[PDB]
């Protein structure tokens, strides 16, 4: 009857926890630890690549980021760890992470210029450059905001409300400039002291400009501190100031919202497709596990950090 | 461990391919591999059932989601790079422990799964034939194919 | 800087009325840490010269505060309110940004 | 309450050196630079040159050939050296504390706050 | 002799790694997958089930919410999702998730007038009524603290200091006023500029009302931004301001401390017992585990969110 | 996995109710089951430790807590929610890996106790009785119910 | 229950009894693979466990109860599961280590009937006899496995 | 022949899933159970151990914390569960726990001296002492901040900029007085309404004084609200003011950042070596498991909550 079991050529082994480097029959490897090592398209839309860019570059409209102009829908945000361009003029973006974390979930933003440049009769509009942002050598700015400057010795007060008639929320961007001197502010706002107040169903601030002697970052000593707000419809937004406003331009419609992550790398883009996707490369794979890196997005196996993982599928 | 992977079977043979055990054949008639088809379809079912279960029920693992935090903000930074590393860490420990328990009680199975198709020859041979250790059950009487075969069928 | 040009030479006024000393630069008086860097003295007809202002506008330890500085860059203005008696004597501006300091020409400031 | 304090001749030879020497109450050389000044009759304010209370020196370009400037913080007392004494030479040397500390790391500027009484020499 | 194994006619079902639905002879559930349905009393003491009211709303004694003016002692507060009476006034309570979360540890509070309207003399106590807060159609306002207008077109300095002579913490409560432009201050408080400045062994806060334009949130542009604090006994609070205060009448004795918490849940009472609650129903079983929902109060079984847990504690 | 519970003993035996593992009695003076209540005694304290143990080591388990956070601090409220869902996941993996493994090795316990007590009559007749192969024994000298009483109390 | 107190090498082995001797050692190779398999075992129980979660004091002020409480659980919530992790292999293979420990007392005595067939009677307790009349040399290759 | 296994004497007992007490011939205990008791030098470099006093009493100088003037390198500091001497003056240090946090990654301090009491020409800097703070019995304050006092009747603009010409970061501390009434104002710095601007590349803080009534800890109710920063070398902060300034006059180098943690306990120190320490005491072992106490710092054991972890090495 030779009751026995048969034994291949395969030099595959497993482990267990008083053996190791079982030697074995058949085996099946449940981790792919491979990648393409390339940004690809995830289910057939490309991602958002802000090469040489940022978050806060991208949304405020930075003049060196300029092939953004009208971004189509994505399903990722790339990014490099330390963007070149971010908030050209020195200053600051309050609650920027909670503003990224909001792009974490929208998929697609369709700008629209809410506050045309017309709307400015008593103010000037194509001064309120610098050089801490060129555009093409000659000083530029923030292109979805306005830097409004006196026009005629005055800065007459600023009283405008903004409904959103839209169906969908606007992510509406302002922010405060911080001048430098008491004759710094003088000259660009007439008003020594000077307020903004905003206010919404849902939001109240009183900001005031800090005047006060700074370090010397990008060769300028004020600050543009930026603020950010979601009005939703049938909302609206009222900003009254006297100074040191840089006014909104640009809204931007939440069109599409889902399911997206700022991903954080600057691996080149190749043109390629997949179903799931890390920031060194894809994952074209069934596997039920990976290690190629913890963060993924899109149907992914699940992250297991490790380099050996194999079912004893086979008799030894 | 139930022995006779290294056992009584010492050796193993080199027959057929995709069938995990089987027996060998020696007669007057000649040899050959047909694996006993109930207990390697039984150890196939067994097993895919064991991957199923193993992916399946590692479906809600911890999916990690990327979070910035404040320069300001280092103690809420470092309470979610630890949550995100404990999480990863358990979760990288019971992996590493399902396959290592997982793959000991599959070797020890299938080890189970080859004496028991020996013992049971032996139950149905009884005080008619003797039983050597390599495998081969010696016959005093003459069983031709249908007789031997009888005990592949399980009807002996 | 170097040259340190203060306009009048000698101002005429009454009491009871505003003056206006002037004083500009040869280059930009402005520290590297957004400062002034100008210094307003008077020297009576007896006493040793005395600190009014420094770093621009910001009024010394002992003098009345009629004594007022303004300007940025290179055009700079002392004011002084009141000009009672007292006053009279030699104005003189400072520059202070670089190694070679320079003094400004006095104005006699007459009664 | 710091009080300057200058000291030295009146008549000086057109071919020697001369010697002055301030002296300060009150408050040691301590932290700040200490500067020379020269008035003619009339005319304006120029300075001679200026110590730090280490010993660094920085001096006017057009007197720069014949200045010499000195400190004793023991005595509490920083001279001026002027040679080759020319007849343009002739003056009211005053003497001052610049109270600005400008070094490598810390900044801060208070003028020439506290002056001297001034000492003739022709 | 013959030897064999026990089996019956059960029909016992349990499950392993090897194969699953394995009938077998003796099986045990320790799953729990039934609920009463209804919120019992947890030990014998009533919860405070806040029927469409919210935590400020109680607290605060908001006029729709005048239910829980005598509270008495609670085992967990019970609320809806989106609670219809909260802020009736427009406004936001500051540290309204650190209040709720020491709430949690509170099961009673015995409200106490710590400054009666008599400790006003100098100022109007009657007209403190509001359209948005309005009680039987007739306008009202938050019983708990008094919006002190002016008296005789003139707003005297408000300053008074409460010692906290109980042996009790004592929860105080206050807030500030924001209203639309500086005629409203000058026709409710005769003071263009003001302030609320509160002083506390460990608090120290100054308020300063922030005058714009916002949206008709319930019909009312102004905005009761609420404060809170502990005072601790042997210590006392130091009101002072010259306008917008809206100060306290009634303080909170926190009377018993213990274990609680704020669920969110719309099911009924059910006029019942239990040894364990959860926001969909009492659970009252013996079981290990109960896959019902993650929060739950008191001597609970662990949740799991499993549909099958069941051990085979028997023979095939 | 020792293959005698739907091993060499096919099915089981209805009317076995004074305790598990029992046993038939078969001679001329008299028949009816009886239970080997050595085996059922250590069997039944064996689960219910094992069932103590499963129901003590999941004590003192993650408890969730409610917590409320603003419309900001949204990256907070995620860390917290993925936090109580991740040790929900892993409390539930443990659960239901728990007790897949212990219904197998439950299973296979039932199934040692009935494989080493076949064993327990094999070495207390040792020849002097026919073991055949569906899994009773057959006496060469037929034990009455006096004689047949020792297998059952083990005395020989 | 069995086992003999006489025997100080090994942790299994075998016993003797014939004429010319009665004193009994031990199996080289059983032992040895049962202690290279133990070892193994404490080797990876711990090894597993080196990237265990390692708490870390982080400070709140009055103000961050909730944040605190959030630290709190998750801190006390990794701990308590792994201290189930290091219960449950405790408690797991120990009885893994008991019921392997019992194979291979089991896959001893069978093994001069299993290797040897036919040689004598199974008896109790793992005690196993020889039929056949011989010395010390049959006892010896026995003990060796060649024959 | 007999075949069998071996037996022994031992009374090493076992937990196993069916059977909780199983004796064993040996087994490995893998929990070490016992401590020291009493803090060790972890690697030959001896803790900081702050005994009667806080972080923050130490970095600002508390005179009764005055034994830590010089500070050598530490392998961890060690602090009690409530000192008695941390911030004598009332107040509060901004974002403590923040500082805290960071302290925890750094193993030295160079305190150098970046602002001389000479640098301060036009006020007074030997008046500012308390009795909140005394020395020796006598009123004082505390040592690495300077509080600056009008000088003739008077309180002239301060503005000093400091600049890092160190390869290595700065802990710069400062701070301000919230005095008790406006007469204490003017009665100390002879301005009603005054401020303190900070400037730094990223820094752009205002602070404005907070006049209030208070409560009376430690014998004062005025309140010095301390602030740090990190100044990165080539940096330099600005400090501009008009009164309430607490200025710098020390400050913190960093010259050796590596690994430690603020540990809590008022166990005694031992002149002692270890390898792994923990709040209670430390650890020499190497076991892997032990059950002191969760916080351990070094190269330590896991901590497990369990009694008894024991592994069976052998039969029966
Ligand atoms: C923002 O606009 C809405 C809607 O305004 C009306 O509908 C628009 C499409 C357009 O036709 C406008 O000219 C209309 O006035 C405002 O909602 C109105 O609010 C007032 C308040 O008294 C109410 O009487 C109207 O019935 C509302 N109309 C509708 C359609 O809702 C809203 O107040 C505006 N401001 C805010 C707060 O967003
Ligand atoms: C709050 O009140 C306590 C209790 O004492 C009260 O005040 C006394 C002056 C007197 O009126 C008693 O009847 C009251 O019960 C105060 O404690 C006293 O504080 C004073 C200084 O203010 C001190 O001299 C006394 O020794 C203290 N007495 C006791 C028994 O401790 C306390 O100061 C008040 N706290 C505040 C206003 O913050
Ligand atoms: C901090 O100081 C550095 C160095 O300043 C120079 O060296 C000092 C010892 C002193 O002599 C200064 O006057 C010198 O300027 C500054 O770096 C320099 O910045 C200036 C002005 O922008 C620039 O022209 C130089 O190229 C810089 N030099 C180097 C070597 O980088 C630095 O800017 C100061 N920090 C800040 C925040 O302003
Ligand atoms: C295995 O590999 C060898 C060469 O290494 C080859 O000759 C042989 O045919 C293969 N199959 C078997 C059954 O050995
Ligand atoms: C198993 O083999 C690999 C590859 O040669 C080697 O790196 C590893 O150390 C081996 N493991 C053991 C336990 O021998
Ligand atoms: C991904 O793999 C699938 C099969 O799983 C294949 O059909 C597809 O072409 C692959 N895509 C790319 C971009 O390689
Ligand atoms: C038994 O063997 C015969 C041989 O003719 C075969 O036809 C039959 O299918 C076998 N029976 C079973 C139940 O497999
Ligand atoms: C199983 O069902 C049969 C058929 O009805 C019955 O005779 C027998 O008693 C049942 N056994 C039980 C309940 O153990
Ligand atoms: C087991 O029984 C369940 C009962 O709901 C059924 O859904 C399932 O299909 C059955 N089979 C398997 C393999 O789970
Ligand atoms: C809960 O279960 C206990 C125990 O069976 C019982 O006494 C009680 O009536 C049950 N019902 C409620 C509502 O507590
Ligand atoms: C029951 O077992 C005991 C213990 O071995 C024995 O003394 C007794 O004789 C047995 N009973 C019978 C009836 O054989
Ligand atoms: C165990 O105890 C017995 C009885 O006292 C003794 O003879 C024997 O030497 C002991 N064995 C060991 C290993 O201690
Ligand atoms: C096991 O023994 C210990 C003492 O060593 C005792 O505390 C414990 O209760 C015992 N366990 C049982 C189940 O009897
Ligand atoms: C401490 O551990 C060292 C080895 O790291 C050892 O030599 C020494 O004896 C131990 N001391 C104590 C008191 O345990």
């Amino acid at each position: 009857i030779c009751i026995g079991y048969h034994a291949n050529n395969s030099t595959e082994q497993v482990d267990t926890i008083m053996e190791k480097n079982v030697t074995v029959t058949h085996a099946q490897d449940i981790l792919e630890k491979t990648h393409n090592g390339k940004l690809c398209d995830l289910n057939g839309v490309k991602p958002l690549i802000l090469k040489d860019c940022s978050v806060a570059g991208w949304l405020l409209g930075n003049p060196m980021c300029d092939e953004f102009i009208r971004v189509p829908e994505w399903s990722y945000i790339v990014e490099r760890d330390n963007p070149a361009n971010d908030l050209c003029y020195p200053g600051s973006l309050n609650d920027y992470e909670e503003l990224k974390h909001l792009l974490s979930r929208i998929n697609h933003f369709e700008k629209i210029l809410i506050i045309p440049k017309s709307s400015w009769p008593n103010h000037e509009t194509s001064l309120g450059v610098s050089a801490a942002c060129p555009y093409q050598g000659a000083p530029s700015f923030f292109r979805n905001v306005v830097w409004l400057i006196k026009k005629d010795d005055a800065y007459p007060t600023i009283k405008i409300s903004y409904n959103n008639t839209n169906r969908e929320d606007l992510l509406i961007l302002w922010g405060i400039h911080h001048s430098n001197n008491a004759e710094e502010q003088t000259n660009l706002y007439k008003n020594p002291t000077t307020y903004i107040s905003v206010g919404t169903s849902t939001l109240n601030q009183r900001l005031v400009p800090k005047i006060a002697t700074r370090s010397q970052v990008n060769g300028q000593r004020g600050r543009m501190d930026f603020f950010w707000t979601i009005l939703k419809p049938d909302d609206a937004i009222h900003f009254e100031s006297n100074g040191n406003f840089i006014a909104p331009e640009y809204a931007y419609k939440i069109v599409k919202k889902g399911d997206s992550t700022i991903m954080k790398s600057g691996v080149e883009y190749g043109h390629c497709n997949t179903k799931c996707q890390t920031p060194v490369g894809a994952i074209n794979s069934s596997m039920p596990f990976h290690n190629i890196h913890p963060l993924t997005i899109g149907e992914c196996p699940k992250y297991v950090k490790s380099n050996k993982l194999v079912l004893a599928t086979g008799l030894r | 461990l139930f022995g006779a992977i290294a056992g009584f079977i010492e050796g193993g043979w080199q027959g057929m391919v995709d069938g995990w055990y089987g027996y060998h054949h020696s007669n007057e008639q000649g040899s050959g591999y047909a694996a006993d088809k109930e207990s390697t379809q039984k150890a196939i079912d067994g097993v895919t059932n064991k991957v199923n279960s193993i992916i399946d029920k590692m479906n809600t693992q911890f999916e990690a989601v990327g979070r910035e935090f404040n320069n300001l903000e280092r103690r809420i930074e470092n309470l979610n790079k630890k949550m995100e590393d404990g999480f990863l860490d358990v979760w990288t420990y019971n992996a590493e422990l399902l396959v290592l328990m997982e793959n000991e009680r599959t070797l020890d199975f299938h080890d189970s799964n080859v004496k028991n198709l020996y013992d049971k020859v032996r139950l149905q041979l009884r005080d008619n034939a003797k039983e050597l250790g390599n495998g081969c059950f010696e016959f005093y009487h003459k069983c031709d194919n249908e007789c031997m075969e009888s005990v592949r069928n399980g009807t002996y | 800087d170097i040259v340190m040009t203060q306009s009048p030479l000698s101002l005429p006024v009454t009491p009871g009325e505003p003056a206006s000393i002037s004083c500009r630069s040869s280059q930009s008086l402005l520290h590297s840490y957004g400062y002034i860097y100008l210094d307003w003295y008077l020297q009576k007809p007896g006493q040793s010269p005395q600190l009014l202002i420094y770093l621009g506008s910001d009024r010394a330890s002992g003098i009345p505060d009629r004594f007022s500085g303004s300007g940025a860059g290179t055009d700079f203005t002392l004011k002084i309110s009141r000009v009672e008696a007292e006053d009279v004597g030699v104005y003189y501006c400072m520059q202070a940004l670089q190694t070679p300091i320079t003094f400004g020409q006095g104005t006699r400031l007459e009664i | 309450q710091v009080q300057l304090q200058e000291s030295g001749p009146g008549l000086v030879k057109p071919s020697e050196t001369l010697s002055l020497t301030c002296t300060v109450s009150g408050d040691s050389i301590s932290s700040y630079y200490w500067s020379w000044i020269r008035q003619p009759p009339g005319k304006g304010l120029e300075w001679i040159g200026y110590v730090h209370y280490s010993g660094n020196t920085n001096y006017n370009p057009s007197l720069k050939s014949r200045v010499t400037i000195s400190v004793d913080t023991s005595k509490n007392q920083f001279s001026l050296k002027l040679s080759s004494v020319t007849a343009a030479d002739t003056a009211v040397y005053y003497c001052a504390r610049t109270t600005m500390s400008r070094g490598p790391s810390l900044y801060y500027y208070y003028g020439l706050d506290v002056w001297g009484q001034g000492t003739t020499v022709t």
